[PDB]
């Protein structure tokens, strides 16, 4: 068996090659007290990880080390892998390959320094980085399709034709979860309510993750919750006073079909899956729109899959078949696909080695994982 | 590949798959020890007889068979020397990986290109109808494989032919 | 092969569990029998062979004095993991920290509770409490000064560069 | 092969491996032909690891060494060897009675084919040494190995036989008030 | 490698190791080649001077055709008294080398580049009297068909330049020819190089090299070389024929050409060796095809999880 | 050295093929008498175009013995003839008409047939294998690899 | 047999030292590197090797060494390897040569079978002889190749960058029963500078950078816990060194207790290896006290060093000395059994100018001798029987 670690913007999963799900997932953060420390012993730590900063957070600034897919912090990153193999899965990394991910389109340095950490500090006997879409399509059952995978910091879209990933045509979007989130804060703001620390900002990811969905048309539902109270639900805080929430649960998912509400000057995720379905050549676009797959955690809402299918049929032409496949487990069909990947047998020849790190540096893995 | 190898093909499937009939035998000759019986010929009542299947001279199967062990070795297509010697190495390439493939011998028997030792623990531990499966497919295929490294040598030749001739 | 306690050539020497309470040079109060200040101990041994022995991945124990040489050596290890980037005060107070707080004693989250000893009665337990709190925290403060021996404020590399030669793949 | 196992643990390791996968070979040239032409003398064995080892013509080339101890480096004959260079010392109305009884014994006496391989390599030396090469009174000469189940344990067996004939003679015993008047000369009770 | 070096790496790495060292130590280097040729190199005096000295079989041949004259002309007052038991040989004294890199490393090439030096000059024997034989035929183009005639044969260079291989080469006034009385003796080598020499030939045939010399071949001799000593039509030799037009050694090209030609069979041979490699792994990739096969005989069933160096594992 | 000295083939003498095999209850001239009345009418059959029949009389009577190899290779050379002189069409109504042991003749012989392949056409012979073991199944092989050795 | 020169090839594990017989050095001493490519294809021809294949790393060849803890293991590799060794840098013809061989004494009747096939099949040289390696380098270690210059009985050390390996000789035989092996060499000391390099954080630890503080800057102490107290009471221990990137810049690299510490692989080998854990001077008293016991003089009075490993400073003497320790405190438990003074034994650890390629060496002067071309396989005995004409061992006892 293998470690497989896809050490997402926003949640970490992690487990072993060939089981059903990942056995550990927890946030991606790193928490750190912001207040007096008065009382001796008490047992303190200089920081917490995952699911203790989570729950210690009204007293800790909660950071991220990885954004928009890259690790800018390397000593707090380096802190979460700790925390996965010895905490979470309670593994020696030195005994187990370990299969990482990382989104299309990163800086050469953060698979170089992911790479290095992995050798050098963990020890680590082989491992490979995946793209996260690649394995995606893995966990779909298909060997053609293109995936849209959008996380906590990166939303990307590969078409893939026969095994063949046609790498011209990858999109990347540097918005998911987190920007929707951000989003969720700015406008409860006009409501009445106030989410400011890095704390908050965990509440209204809460918020989003059970009251927010996607409309199958906008200025409709728009309209409809503007003149009834029947769109209107409510959600109650750790402090035990309530919530009440209207047209924000579905203005912040729409800025996934329109980033103009948070600023960017992109086009949506329906149109940016259709672009990059238009870059490919022109006899694999059937089998691609008939093989169009969700995954991560911000294809979660509600209705996405509706809407997805719903906008990509007023781009393609009439005359053929658009299927959206988004599966329940899509919420980890990443990992899911890396434990498929991680049990072949070919596989097994594809590892970087640490003999082969040892001889070439950190440079070696720009030459085996693509 | 089978319309020409049809009837021959038929005749080795239909005659490895009778001579399968494989079971558990430890030796007369030795105490508290097993042997593939065909390979040995010390006791000549558990063996059958070798049955010889062709479609030419040059293309043909030897069946040995016994209690406990088959022994098949073919003489395959060899129409020119490229192909003496393209399928000489081919074979010696395969019988080196016998460990993997585990019903291949490690040496063919005297006249003939490749063998297979098929023993009792192989009917038990693996599926037999699968193992004349492979036997058949690698009777259909090894003429196109061979033939397509004739091409390959053939594209080579031009390779340093047109490479060497261009840099005058 | 690996470097033992010369304390095991010692006989007659009091015991709990199995460490064995040595002659020990030290102003922490506790337990401990006075050591000669003029003679090595078992912590001017257990820092001096600790990053000779660190390399190793093979021991064979002599006794109860190589017992304590091995959670002495266990102890500079969590030192060289808790010392880094600090200044020598604020290392003196961290791993003056580090060795009073509540930690698991043999017989109980304990690394090699197969070769020592659960303690023999419910009060040798408290002996052996008391005897570690003190060895614990006098190989802190002497470790200190070997860390800190060229310069004061940025612990030497050449000591930290073994926080990371976990002795036998063990750890406290 | 590349396998190790240097350390004083692992020895019990092999000694299990060599007890469940090692046999004599009955006869040289086919067990090597069984080994160079043909892959079924392979076998997998599992550690306490649980690592797996692959092991081939090590299975009966191992024990061999009994047979020719020039494999370890020894200058002496092997067991067949040993067994009639001792029996052809035997004066020549005795000869007969050691070649119908040589009686195997202990756990090195276990490996499969061990008994077959002895008796025919006996037959074969004499055939060489007595005869000369000519087949005309080998079907005279008679030996049989005594190969029995429990031969493993037959000193234990044997000494539980033994010490139930002496139970009752008390002075066939070295005693302690003997031991402790005459030391190491009590001792010379037992045999020559 | 695609194509083979002409000169011979060792000395030529040798010689600009020792003419930018500081210290020189003593050598006594002898150096096997290609078609029986052989190098000493040596200190045999002082560590400051080597002598390097050339053994080959034909060299009583080249002198015939104005080999010395050309080994002065390249290597001037280097040259030496032969070495016994060598043909040529040069010494170079450490202190008396030229006064630039460039110079320097033009040096250790010339003197690397010595096996196809000595067999260069019937080549140049050949393209000069060629250019008399084109000069009289500019003249008069009515009498040049009998000057190309006598030169076929009062002009022809034969070296039997090793026991399986003999170069014919002669003048006329638009060309130089050159036979190639070719062999594998080996028998393997003898399959494959009759794909080889067949590929070779209808390579020439094909629109993308009708720029290269015109090349024709044969298993009886070219016309004009029947009757040359030591060729034979039933004794197994193919024969290569190289028509180089004026084109082929104009004065921008005459060196090159030299070289490559004479390497011709010598790259034949490689590839041959060569191609044995890329057939082993062309089997190997469908030995790795026929596994599948194998591996649908295989039940499936789960193998207990193992670390990396196959020790067992207690998790999931 | 005494490794190599072969002891078993002299102390304890192994089964011979008569042990597993009956005695043939005919001498030598016997049968080369019995199967010389049958190739001429085998031979006869052919010229009168009921080949068919010609296989029906030639299989009444089988030689073997390692005494007979001139007269089983006879008997042979008429069966390939036969076989080669049967149409292709008439196999399938004719075998389901034989009994079980014409079946295990035919197929035996189609047998010593595809072992000499510079004597014998295989391509008759393998078309006359799949049409006798579609038919009457894969236990007339297994008949085969049982029968006795001097057929 | 031909009149041409034999032509050696030592391939070890870390170089590849390839010449002809009678030269005064290797023609060529470089890394057992291939550099390969990770509408014709030529692929297969595209690849380089030695100090030609360390040049094309930045040219995104991907590097392998074929040859790993001595043993050949990519045959792909290694016949690309020997084919580019015959015609690109020795520029031979093997139809015209016989060729010297080398390998370690473990090594598998696969791997010589493997040999045998490239040489007299893919090759086609006129003989081969596969050489025991170290056997080689006893006879590098003579004064001169005169028969009055000769010690046909010594052990030899043999140390490479792969696998290090101890060989009994005695009158020329080897006693192969008593081979010791320890599966660490000069590599396992690179791979531990380069752990350490790293468990300090410094600017560079590359392989290369590693390999350069193995050459330059390690030694052999004798013992680590006062080495590493010399290096409390003594400053200029630690010493700087200067080395350049892959991207061309310059860094400079404190280097410390690895100049003692990493020798000491050899000298205590549970600091390299979970898997072995005798050191290098009682694994040489196991082969001594295993040989024939009128040898063991002889074996002891002789131990000849070989292999590039082998060169750190101080290295024989820490073997002498612990050897001697060894050998005396053996022989004092006798005499003091006995009651009377023995005469001793001398162990003397042989350093010699010609160690750091005392098998190429060996086989140079062994292919210059008269009978050479019949101890080799002749292509003629490969065309009767194949590949298994070289599967039989040669230094260890056979059945059958
Ligand atoms: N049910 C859901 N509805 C909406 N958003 C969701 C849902 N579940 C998870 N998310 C969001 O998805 C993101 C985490 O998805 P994940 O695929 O694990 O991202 P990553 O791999 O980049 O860390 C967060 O922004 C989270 O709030
Ligand atoms: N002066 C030296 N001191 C220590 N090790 C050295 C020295 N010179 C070379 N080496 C090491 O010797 C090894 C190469 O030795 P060599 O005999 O050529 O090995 P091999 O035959 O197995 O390939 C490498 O690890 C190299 O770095
Ligand atoms: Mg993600
Ligand atoms: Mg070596």
């Amino acid at each position: 068996t293998a470690l497989v670690c896809d050490n997402g913007s926003g949640l970490v999963k992690a487990g072993f090659a060939g089981d059903d799900a990942p056995r550990a997932v927890f946030p991606s953060i790193v928490g750190r007290p912001r207040h007096q420390g008065v009382m001796v012993g008490m047992g303190q730590k200089d920081s917490y990880v995952g699911d203790e900063a989570q729950s210690k957070r009204g007293i800790l600034t909660l950071k991220y080390p990885i954004e928009h897919g890259i690790i800018t912090n390397w000593d707090d990153m380096e802190k979460i892998w700790h925390h996965t193999f010895y905490n979470e899965l309670r593994v020696a990394p030195e005994e187990h390959p370990t299969l990482l991910t990382e989104a299309p389109l990163n800086p050469k340095a953060n698979r170089e320094k992911m790479t290095q950490i992995m050798f050098e500090t963990f020890n680590v006997p082989a491992m490979y980085v995946a793209i996260q879409a690649v394995l995606s399509l893995y966990a779909s059952g298909r060997t053609t399709g293109i995936v849209l995978d959008s996380g906590d910091g990166v939303t990307h879209n590969v078409p893939i034709y026969e095994g063949y990933a046609l790498p011209h045509a990858i999109m990347r979007l540097d918005l998911a979860g987190r920007d929707l989130t951000d989003y969720l804060m700015k406008i409860l703001t006009e409501r009445g309510y106030s989410f400011v620390t890095t704390a908050e900002r965990e509440i209204v990811r809460d918020i989003k993750e059970k009251l927010c969905y996607v409309a199958l048309d906008f200025e409709n539902e728009m309209a409809t919750a503007a003149s009834s109270s029947s769109l209107e639900k409510s959600y109650e805080l750790p402090d035990g006073q309530v919530i009440t929430i209207g047209n924000e649960r579905f203005r912040c998912p729409e800025t996934l079909f329109q980033p103009s509400f948070i600023g960017m000057e992109s086009a949506g995720i329906h149109e940016t899956t259709y672009n990059s379905i238009m870059k490919c050549d022109i006899d694999i676009r059937k089998d691609l729109y008939a093989n169009n797959v969700m995954s991560g955690g911000t294809t979660m809402y509600p209705g996405i899959a509706d809407r997805m299918q719903k906008e990509i049929t007023a781009l393609a032409p009439s005359t053929m078949k658009i299927k959206i496949i988004a599966p329940p487990e899509r919420k980890y069909s990443v990992w899911i696909g890396g434990s498929i990947l991680a049990s072949l047998s070919t596989f097994q020849q594809m590892w970087i080695t640490k003999q082969e790190y040892d001889e070439a540096g950190p440079s070696i893995v720009h030459r085996k994982c693509f | 590949m089978s319309n020409t190898l049809r009837p021959y093909l038929n005749a080795v499937r239909s005659t490895l798959t009778a001579s399968l009939a494989l079971e558990e035998f430890s030796s007369e000759i030795v105490e508290r020890q097993s042997q593939p019986e065909v390979e040995v010929g010390r006791s000549p009542e558990i063996l059958l007889k070798p049955l010889v299947v062709s479609r030419n001279e040059q293309e043909q199967c030897l069946i040995e068979s016994s209690v406990n062990s088959v022994r098949f070795s073919i003489r395959i297509k060899q129409v020119d020397e490229i192909e003496r010697i393209l399928v000489r190495k081919f074979m010696q390439f395969l019988m080196g990986r016998a460990e993997s493939f585990f019903i291949l011998r490690r040496k063919p028997v005297q006249g003939y290109d490749i063998s297979f030792l098929i023993t009792n623990y192989h009917t038990e531990e693996m599926l037999k109808h699968k193992l004349v499966d492979f036997i058949i497919e690698f009777m259909e295929e090894v003429d196109a494989e061979i033939s397509e490294m004739k091409l390959f040598l053939n594209g080579r030749a031009r390779l340093v032919a047109e490479t060497y001739l261009s840099c005058f | 092969p690996a470097y033992h306690s010369s304390f095991l050539s010692l006989t007659d020497v009091p015991t709990t569990g199995n460490i064995a309470m040595l002659p020990l040079k030290t102003k922490f109060r506790g337990p401990a029998y006075p050591a000669d200040e003029s003679q090595m101990d078992i912590i001017d041994e257990c820092i001096g062979l600790f990053r000779a022995n660190c390399f190793f991945r093979n021991f064979e124990i002599k006794g109860p004095a190589d017992r304590t040489l091995i959670y002495g050596t266990l102890f500079i290890s969590e030192c060289l993991g808790r010392v880094n980037g600090l200044n020598y005060r604020d290392a003196e107070r961290q791993l003056n920290s580090l060795a009073l707080e509540n930690f698991s004693i043999p017989g109980s989250g304990f690394p090699l509770n197969a070769l020592y000893a659960p303690p023999l009665s419910p009060q040798d337990a408290e002996i052996m409490r008391t005897y570690l709190t003190q060895f614990r925290q006098e190989l802190a403060y002497r470790l200190l000064s070997h860390v800190y021996a060229t310069e004061k404020d940025h612990p030497s590399k050449w000591w930290t560069c073994f926080s990371k030669r976990r002795f036998m793949n063990k750890a406290l | 092969k590349g396998y190790a196992f240097n350390r004083t643990a692992d020895f019990e390791t092999v000694r299990e491996m060599k007890e469940k996968l090692c046999y004599v070979s009955y006869d040289l040239e086919l067990d090597h032909k069984l080994s160079e032409e043909t892959t079924v003398l392979m076998r997998n064995y599992t550690l306490p690891d649980g690592r797996v080892i692959k092991v081939g013509s090590e299975r009966y080339e191992c024990p061999e060494c009994l047979f020719q101890p020039h494999l370890v480096g020894s200058e002496q004959p092997g067991l067949s060897e040993f067994i009639f260079d001792t029996i052809q010392a035997a004066d020549v109305d005795i000869r007969k009675y050691l070649y119908r009884a040589i009686v195997l014994s202990g756990g090195s006496s276990m490996y499969a084919g061990l008994p077959s391989r002895l008796e025919k390599e006996i037959k074969q030396l004499w055939f060489e040494r007595v005869l000369h090469g000519d087949p005309a009174r080998l079907p005279n000469f008679k030996v049989k190995i005594e190969d029995a189940p429990r031969r493993r344990h037959a000193v234990f067996i044997g000494g539980a036989v033994l010490a139930d004939i002496m139970a009752q003679n008390d002075h066939m015993w070295v005693s302690k008030a003997e031991w402790e008047e005459y030391g190491v000369r009590a001792l010379d009770k037992l045999g020559p | 490698m695609l194509s083979l070096d002409y000169n011979n790496i060792f000395i030529y790495e040798l010689l600009t190791e020792r003419f930018s060292s500081e210290n020189p130590s003593s050598i006594d280097q002898v150096v096997t080649d290609f078609d029986g040729v052989t190098f000493h190199i040596s200190t045999p005096e002082e560590k400051t001077k080597i002598l390097i000295s050339l053994s080959m079989k034909c060299y009583p041949e080249l002198v015939n055709y104005g080999t010395l004259d050309l080994l002065k002309q390249i290597y001037g007052a280097y040259v030496h008294e032969p070495e016994m038991g060598y043909n040529f040989s040069i010494l170079i004294d450490l202190q008396q080398l030229p006064a630039t890199d460039e110079e320097k490393e033009q040096l250790a090439m010339s003197i690397s580049m010595l096996k196809r030096n000595v067999l260069a000059a019937p080549f140049h024997r050949a393209f000069t009297k060629q250019a008399e034989l084109a000069d009289l035929a500019r003249k008069d183009p009515e009498n040049a068909p009998m000057l190309d005639k006598q030169a076929t044969s009062q002009e022809l260079m034969a070296i039997h330049y090793r026991d399986e291989e003999t170069i014919v080469l002669w003048p006329e006034h638009d060309r130089v020819t050159v036979v190639f009385s070719t062999k594998f003796r080996e028998e393997t080598d003898r399959i494959f190089g009759k794909v080889f020499l067949q590929e070779f030939v209808d390579a020439r045939r094909r629109p993308a090299i009708q720029t290269a010399p015109q090349v024709l071949f044969s298993y009886d001799p070219p016309l004009e070389i029947r009757d040359i000593q030591g060729i034979q039509k039933g004794d197994d030799f193919g024969f290569v024929t190289f028509v180089l037009f004026e084109r082929h050694f104009t004065p921008q090209n005459r060196e090159d050409c030299i070289s490559h030609i004479q390497v011709f069979r010598n790259t034949l041979h490689f590839h041959i060796k060569a191609s044995k490699a890329y057939m082993h792994q062309r089997m190997r990739k469908r030995v790795a095809d026929f596994q599948k096969v194998l591996n649908r005989a295989k039940p499936d069933v789960e193998l207990e999880r193992k670390t990396a160096t196959g020790r067992s594992f207690v998790r999931a | 050295t005494f490794r190599t000295l072969d002891v078993d083939s002299i102390t304890e003498p192994v089964l011979t093929e008569q042990d597993i095999f009956p005695i043939r209850n005919e001498t030598a001239e016997q049968v080369q008498a019995a199967v010389s009345q049958l190739i001429p009418q085998a031979r006869s059959a052919i010229q009168t175009g009921n080949a068919l029949q010609g296989l029906k009389t030639l299989l009444s009577y089988v030689p073997y013995g390692n005494d007979v190899q001139e007269v089983r290779t006879q008997y042979l050379n008429a069966f390939v003839d036969v076989l080669s002189n049967i149409r292709a069409a008439d196999i399938p109504a004719f075998v389901k008409e034989c009994s079980t042991e014409e079946i295990d003749n035919i197929v035996n012989f189609i047998y010593r047939g595809l072992a000499n392949p510079q004597a014998y056409n295989s391509s008759v012979l393998l078309n006359w294998h799949e049409k006798v073991v579609e038919i009457s199944g894969i236990g007339c092989i297994v008949r085969v690899l049982n029968s006795r050795p001097d057929l | 047999a031909s009149f041409n020169v034999p032509i050696i090839m030592d391939n070890g594990t870390g170089y590849s030292k390839l010449g002809y017989a009678g030269n005064d050095a290797p023609s060529y001493v470089f890394p057992t590197v291939i550099a390969t490519r990770s509408k014709r294809a030529t692929e297969d021809l595209d690849f380089f090797i030695g100090n030609d294949a360390l040049k094309k790393a930045s040219a995104g060849y991907s590097l392998d060494y074929p040859i790993r803890h001595g043993q050949i293991e990519n045959w792909d590799h290694m016949e690309r390897f020997w084919q580019q060794s015959l015609f690109k840098y020795l520029r031979c013809e093997p139809e015209d040569h016989y060729f010297l061989l080398t390998e370690p004494p473990l090594n598998p009747p696969e791997n010589r079978e493997n040999t045998a096939e490239i040489m007299f099949e893919s090759f086609n040289c006129a003989g081969l002889y596969i050489a025991v390696q170290a056997v080689l380098a006893l006879a590098a270690s003579w004064t001169s190749s005169k028969v009055t210059d000769r010690s046909l009985t010594g052990t030899v050390v043999d140390s490479g960058d792969g696998v290090t390996h101890i060989i009994p000789v005695a009158e020329g035989y080897v006693i192969g029963s008593s081979i010791k092996t320890m599966p660490l060499a000069g590599r396992d000391v690179t791979y531990f500078v380069q752990s350490l390099l790293r468990d300090r954080n410094e600017p560079d630890s590359s392989l290369k950078t590693a390999e350069r503080i193995k050459e330059e800057c390690c030694y052999v102490c004798p013992d680590i816990v006062k080495e590493f107290s010399r290096f409390d009471r003594e400053p200029d221990r630690y010493l700087k060194y200067a080395s350049e990137s892959i991207t061309g810049h310059s860094t400079t690299i404190d280097v410390g207790f690895e100049r003692f510490l990493a020798p000491e692989i050899f000298f205590n080998p549970e600091i390299a290896s979970s898997d072995f854990l005798t050191p290098l001077p009682e694994l040489v008293d196991n082969v001594v006290q295993s040989s024939p016991i009128d040898v063991r003089k002889g074996l002891y009075k002789n131990i000849v060093l070989s292999g590039g490993s082998t060169l750190f400073k101080n290295f024989g003497n820490r073997l002498q000395r612990d050897l001697k320790r060894i050998v005396d405190e053996r022989i004092h438990r006798s005499e003091m059994l006995s009651g009377a003074k023995s005469g001793g034994v001398d162990v003397n650890v042989i350093s010699h100018k010609r160690q750091r390629n005392a098998v190429w060496f060996g086989g140079s002067l062994l292919a210059q001798t008269p009978e050479f071309g019949s101890y080799c396989h002749t292509k003629a005995d490969y065309e009767e029987y194949g590949a298994s004409i070289a599967r039989r061992y040669q230094i260890f006892g056979n059945s059958l």
